[PDB]
């Protein structure tokens, strides 16, 4: 019965390795997955009272991303919050991008002054203004961020308010225009007392 | 000294390899349909003979959940919460585990003991010379009775657990039938609060019965081995149910 | 023996009688056969909305929110909306009545 | 008829504007 | 000890995940402490341990 | 029984607080609020003497 | 082997303390000392409780 | 052969004993941080819990 022995171990190793894989893989349905294209962004704030890691991010009320980390800079007194946004929702489809690239340039060359530039300069501007868009998402130049509340009880989350700009921010950059929350004793000090 | 553990581990794991090979043969090829008309008999000793235990335990679990839920829920929402918690608890976590372990006990040790004796007495072995493959004649209907029986028992366990929960939570402790029933309908979806209980039940039924057959059909023909096999089938299927329950629930509701 | 198999049969029957109780507990959802009607709607903010949120006309439940997505170049939300047509389609008599009223007026005002 | 788009817009309003409506 | 320890770890992790997926609909996560402790001390340790 | 519960609580925290984003302070506070060593732990033990 | 049983069971005890001390911390209550009783009269205590702070 | 039995003995055996202790103390009572402390007066700490942020 010496010959059967070997085969038995080989079967074990394979069935067992599969079982280990199954566990490691299947649990990813809930833990360890970003569920996104992975672009990140930064922003700074004056008051982030009641945010949590894993609070939602939205545009127009559509879930668009996650708040990953919160940290304080001790010499500026500002909080820094890091985002994780999903490219499938924030990037432009390439066909849509063609439209975006072209209408952005029409405003930049005709409402603004690129057509008055040396034609060589005009081409240079168009070439890099557009090749730079291979690095962008839909959030424009004037987009706000502010912290948001969820329900009349619940955890605090982050809101993006787009619109009115021409150019776009590159993934990895910092959104500059931000506004902080209000604490309860200071709604009171501002409007009641 | 130390190498002893080494050898123990190496051999136990070799055995799992063997079990996998056995399972493949029993499920892979079963052409003898004419003899499978008897599995309905075999079911008598797995399914029919186990309702008393599953039913009594289901009632006690339902009543306990009712009382503990209530003493916590009076501070939060018993009118709405007894309904939702009794039904979700039984459908998602307890019918698939409590019934699975009571079954592993009552059917599992009995089944392994029976195969064990078939082997120890040499009775089983005598069939090889008659040309009747014992896997198709002895093992097949036992493994199948296990697959069908546990899932049906799992449902009954929960059905009784609901009776138990209501019997104390609504009828003795002062709660509305209206909100108990509607609460359950609002939060319990067939897809997939009932369905996931059943899926987990199938997984456990196969894993647990598979082990009971495998250990009963032991290598070493020594009388001491029957008692050892019985203890081990309870221990191994018990840990496997808990291990797999964790992963499956993690996916189903995560 | 029949004295043993009669019970094996009995248990399955029992096993069904209390299956039904499980269905009474979950209730009936996911209706109805005239499901096919779906609708789209545009919104500026959908912050608290969810898949499986209910839909109503005068408070009667008539549908479900199925999917919420963003259109990145209009910056609008678009909602995929299952309208349970069983309660919104006209039956033949009812159709004749709305149809007649609307046609009588169509050829009077134009 | 069938599956058209409802030709009307009316979204929700956040505590942002419920508050901005008034000056504090 | 080995069997009871492995069982305890899986039960703990299961309660954690089931509690959480219910609590996120209350919005009250402080309950993980309160419920993991009460569930194990009052009903499961005395029953799961006794049955294993 | 005691070891089982102890492992179970730790397993609970391990997922409930450490993987799932719950502020830890509310976990330990939630345990103290309101289950006690002098009452609920004691009843868990009494039941295990009976079962043993 | 009896020597191993003796040299090993001490582990269940080392483990028993480790986890029991943890249990005390996790659910530590209030250790009162030098307590006194006092009484006071009231016109209405609606919803006051037997274990109130 | 002992070549394999010894390697098998060490793996898991030498992991599991430490594993149980470290995976508990790191969760229930052993820690390390660069902490500093400060004191403050208050007129009325109503309800502030001992573990508040």
């Amino acid at each position: 019965k010496s010959r059967t022995s070997e085969l038995a171990v080989g079967i074990f190793v394979i069935i067992f390795g599969i079982a280990l894989f199954f566990l490691a893989m299947k649990v990813s349905g809930l833990v360890g997955t970003n569920l996104s294209d992975g672009y990140t962004m930064k922003a700074q704030f004056d008051n982030v009272n009641g945010l949590k890691p894993r609070a939602k991010v939205t545009m127009s009320g559509v879930t668009i991303g996650r708040v990953d980390s919160i940290t304080l800079d001790p010499v500026t007194r500002l909080a820094t919050v890091t985002f994780d946004l999903d490219g499938k929702l924030t990037s432009f489809n390439a066909e849509q991008l063609k439209e975006v690239q072209k209408n952005a340039l029409d405003e930049l060359r005709y409402s603004s002054d690129y057509t008055q530039a040396t034609p060589a300069q005009q081409k240079t501007m168009e070439q890099q203004l557009i090749s730079n868009m291979n690095s962008i998402t839909s959030i424009d130049e004037d987009a706000y961020i502010m912290v948001a509340t969820n329900g009349l009880l619940g955890e605090k989350y982050l809101k993006i308010v787009p619109g009115g700009g021409l150019n776009y921010l590159k993934r990895g950059d910092t959104i500059s225009n931000t506004q902080g929350t209000m604490d309860l004793e200071d709604l009171i000090s501002k409007f009641i007392t | 000294t130390i190498a002893w553990l080494g050898r123990l581990v190496i051999e136990r794991i070799r055995g799992i390899g063997v079990a996998a090979l056995m399972l493949l043969q029993i499920i892979f090829s079963l052409p003898s349909a004419g003899g499978f008309g008897r599995f309905v008999y075999q079911m008598h000793r797995v399914g029919v003979m186990s309702l008393l235990i599953i039913t009594v335990s289901g009632l006690f679990i339902g009543l306990v959940l009712g009382l503990q839920g209530y003493s916590i829920l009076v501070n939060v929402g018993s009118e709405s919460m007894l309904g939702t918690m009794v039904s979700l608890t039984l459908l998602r976590e307890l019918a698939p585990v409590v019934a699975a372990l009571l079954f592993a006990g009552r059917a599992g040790s009995a089944l392994t003991a029976e195969i064990g004796s078939m082997k120890q007495s040499e009775q089983l072995a005598s069939m090889e010379m008659i040309g009747v493959d014992p896997l198709k004649q002895i093992v097949s209907p036992r493994l199948w009775a296990g697959i069908v029986s546990l899932p049906m028992l799992t449902v009954i366990f929960a059905a009784i657990g609901i009776v138990g929960g209501k019997l104390v939570g609504v009828d003795f402790l002062g709660v509305d039938e209206g909100s108990f029933w509607s609460g359950m309908q609002n939060n319990v979806q067939f897809g997939h609060d009932v369905v996931n209980g059943i899926i987990k039940s199938i997984v456990f039924a196969l894993l647990c019965t598979w082990i009971a057959v495998f250990q009963g059909y032991a290598c070493d023909p020594t009388p001491e081995g029957i008692a050892t096999a019985m203890t081990r089938t309870v221990v191994y299927s018990s840990l496997c149910v808990l291990g797999f329950d964790f992963v499956l629930t993690a996916v189903m509701f995560g």
